[PDB]
């Protein structure tokens, strides 16, 4: 019971992300966060460079 | 209680951010920790006042959220939301007020209202932000346990006392040697008078002494010491010790000699100086001894010649003496000072409410009282009602 | 108005987050703001000044936006910014200083300059943003009919008056009896004499009483009382009521008896204090009134019963007397202070710029002038201004 | 330089807007930021300390990163943080007292210490950040050129001077004529006097003239003029001015009579004001003169008239006298004031230290012998240790 605007959308900026900072509702609101914000840890030595 | 805090920064960076015009993109980052409250608090009852002539209201919330769309803010947004704002004005204003007048004696520096005891509850710390309101600052670091701090100009460190002590006296009160001084706020004034103007002293020098013992310590003290007590200057009619009589004391004044300040803690001397006149710094300090002499004019032209006779009646009084003021400091417990309200604040909610005198408090919060007995349980109990006091004026002044 | 506020912090907030290093990401909700405003101008033709030594220069718009997007601030980004700040930076000093002279009566609450009535309009409105400026915190407030507020250490509610009151006098004024006080500023010393050391007085008590008529409510004062008024302490030569002749004040000072301070408002009293000397707080007044009594010694030791002979000549004069400081204190009104620079801001610019006296504010911005008749006009211009000087402050010191 | 500051804004707007609860978006822009400076530092050593009774300690950089993973910040979120922080806050006091000590002449300005002297190091550059903190905004604009600007109350502009000069003097010291004076912090007091009252005098009246150099200008003052000085109403013994014999002065005060005050700039009167008591604006200026006389009663009651007899002794002086207080004012150049606690945070932190006394400073930073010589190496050094101690008191107390 969300719908009223099937989303409006205009490319650039992170379509995805912005429905973070959009709906209310915990457990909804982590997945985003985690999702979202969720990048690769850079790590260098492993037994040698 | 830190929850407390952000309920304001919230507001007032959010009542000052928010008008028509600005960009979305000026507050995104403020929007979600707002709507982010309003959620948490919904659904729960609240209840505040009770003692005295403070009403007691009932608060219940249901409240719409805001549109995250728009880009430009168009006056109709603005007011759909100011009228939203002024229920936790109206209500925060009702909720400070309320643990701003109980006291309790051992933990004491805790919560007390069945407003506050609700908010340290674990379900509401989801709003904290922002702290960079100086005084909370402090209390955090406080909580956890570390070296505090404030700012004060013109502190108030010495609870008023206005008295003399007459080393030598005699019934007519006619060749009296002593002291008189004025210790009240940042300032000591303080003269030595010898109506024989050591006539018969060794090396026709009369020592005097002063020494304040602050009730705390005070660090990075910028201090104005200056010759003379103007306070002190001029020709009295005195009460005597006892209250059984009057004594005149008429004033000539003469340069102090040997002026010596020393700041001390704990016995030691951490500054010491002597005979500087002007601006001198004060490091760390919680007593402050000023030692100055009298000493008669070894030439005397006539006219002086005549104040000082070698025999009575000794009608001219020499007096030598000092002023001090603290301009600025810096102490680790809070303390009224020339500019900030907290103490008025405290003390002017709890004269308009007629709130009753405590078990904490002097009554009327008497500074000269408090500071003279300045236990820990009055100084916990400050803290928290300067704290919530400052929280307030961020919104209410 | 309001629009003007954003043209600052918006300049601060950027000549100081905006340096040689930092990553775009601190500045991303700033950027934005920024251009915004640019687009907004570009185009419309400007104009400042016309009076006195006020030069008439005209401003033309025709820049770009910033869409170098580089991680890191490189040096070079900044140089190119920097040099399109300095043509806002010289422009709004121009601006705040046109507007920052003329007045009006038939209302000066309101734009007045050829510069500014052009930015109340509805077009320029989209750019608000960051009021957290004490200031401005408050124009708005008011704006919208609401209880405002301002911090002040020792506020200048006083206006200068040094005068005195002769109850009993004759030809000879050999035995007088009145007051004597200056209020000025925060401050208020105020002494009562009676030649006769009340000799034939009831009670052998004289009574004096002082009052103060504030032209503004201050709330939550901080105030020192202290017995004495040092400047009524010593030997005068001082003019008669009707500038005749002059005479001669002896003062031999005795303790104020029966000090009582009530501090009223619309005649009812709020607070009053019983002899409390030190710090005390009066947390809503309009009115001070100070009252105390010069008792005769009922016990003398010889000295003090020759100052005090059953009949005339009378050559020591008795005298009691109170000092009264209000270091901090909140009005709903603009005042000059002992700490803010506003008068004085715009005192100067006028002063600087050769600028004619006006319908509304005395000649000079005279303090004393302003606040004896601090009219309801004078007010509204006062806020206006100052609160302009205030938005200037904070890029032009 | 400005690479310093940052690092405290860092921790400050850090220990300040990461605790217990939160939502991320408040510190997103923020979180990054941190980082950064984590990157370029590990692996760099330092070196700090080395003088006096200062540690030399050593410091390795091997810390995590952050965790933008989460949410809402859980309680061990912040621990894992805090115990980072506390490695930089420790830091950077052992930083800002080993450049808070060091002084050199010819290039007095720019950094000295082996901490800092890699500071200003190009590889670091990467960090600055909101710089809106009054004084880092003036350190830019200074490098840069322009019109800078602080803040006082009243400020310490005048050395300490406590003198006087006899204009007509004999031997007895029986009928003299002159002025004496108290240039202090902020403040002046003068009074002139006549021994004679000037009955031989042109118009039966003597011109007095007191003028204050200051050794920097100061603009925008806010400034209380009063009649009378009463520090020299009062009778006193004094030394005479070849310190072989002392005289008396035994004061009786009139009215100072065409009182003028001017404010002079480089010679030139920018204000002036006659007779004019209370609160007068004086916009820029680098020189105060006060003129004022002292003129014989023309019609004297017996009282007064037997005061002033036509020929000696001259029992009475009369005397007339001013007052002069700049309550707030700008310089643009850095000085000791009554709020700010930049002269006492240096002067302590040497004294803590035992430091020993520099090429620069004076002994103990004396604030009279400073701005007596206020050289530009002691200015450009002043400022540069002012500077760092506000940067110090962002985080330290
Ligand atoms: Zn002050």
């Amino acid at each position: 019971g969300m719908q009223r605007m099937h989303y409006r959308n205009g490319d650039p900026q992170t379509p995805f992300q912005i429905a973070e900072q959009q709906i209310q509702n915990f457990q909804v609101a982590n997945w985003l966060h985690f999702v979202n914000n969720n990048q690769f840890r850079q790590v260098v030595i492993d037994g040698v460079l | 209680m830190d929850v407390l805090y952000s309920l304001s920064k919230t507001l007032k960076d959010a009542r000052d951010k928010i008008v028509e015009g600005t960009l979305y993109s000026n507050v995104s980052d403020l929007i979600q920790q707002f709507n982010q409250m309003i959620i948490t608090m919904n659904g729960n009852e609240f209840q505040t006042g009770g003692i005295g002539n403070l009403p007691i209201r009932n608060w219940n919330f249901d409240f719409g959220l805001l549109g995250t769309t728009l880009l430009n803010l168009d006056a109709n947004y603005v007011e759909t939301a100011r009228n939203t704002i002024d229920y936790f004005v109206d209500f925060v204003d009702n909720v400070c007020m309320d643990e701003m007048v109980r006291e309790s004696q051992r933990n004491g520096i805790a919560p007390q209202s069945d407003s506050l005891r609700k908010l340290s509850g674990l379900k509401f710390k989801r709003i904290n932000f922002d702290n960079s309101s100086e005084y909370i600052e402090n209390w955090n670091l406080q909580n956890r346990r570390q070296r505090t701090g404030f700012t004060f100009h013109k502190p108030n460190i010495f609870p008023y006392s206005a008295s003399f002590t007459l080393n030598r006296s005699q019934p007519a009160h006619d060749n009296l040697m002593g002291t008189m001084w004025l210790n009240a706020g940042s300032e000591i004034q303080v003269a030595g008078f010898d109506y024989s103007c050591a006539i018969n002293a060794p090396a026709n020098t009369q020592q005097f002494e002063h020494i304040v013992q602050l009730r705390r310590v005070l660090t990075t003290a910028t201090i104005t010491l200056l010759p003379d007590a103007e306070r002190f200057s001029f020709p009295r009619v005195i009460n005597s010790a006892d209250g059984a009589t009057t004594w005149y004391f008429n004033p000539v004044i003469l340069r102090p000699n040997n002026v010596e300040v020393e700041f001390l803690l704990n016995g030691q001397i951490i500054n010491t100086y002597q005979a500087r006149f002007g601006t001198i710094i004060a490091r760390n300090f919680d007593t402050i001894r000023l030692s100055f002499q009298l000493m008669r004019p070894p030439n005397m032209t006539p006219a002086v010649a005549a104040l000082f006779p070698n025999a009575q009646p000794f009608e001219h009084h020499a007096t030598v003496g000092l002023t001090l003021r603290i301009e600025s400091a810096v102490c680790e417990s809070v303390l009224a000072d020339a500019s900030e309200t907290m103490l008025a604040n405290v003390t002017s909610v709890r004269q308009e409410y007629a709130i009753p005198v405590g078990p904490v408090f002097p009554p009327g919060m008497n500074w000269t009282d408090l500071i003279t007995n300045y236990s820990p349980s009055r100084e916990d109990n400050l803290q928290r009602v300067f704290t919530v006091a400052s929280i307030r004026s961020m919104l209410v002044k």
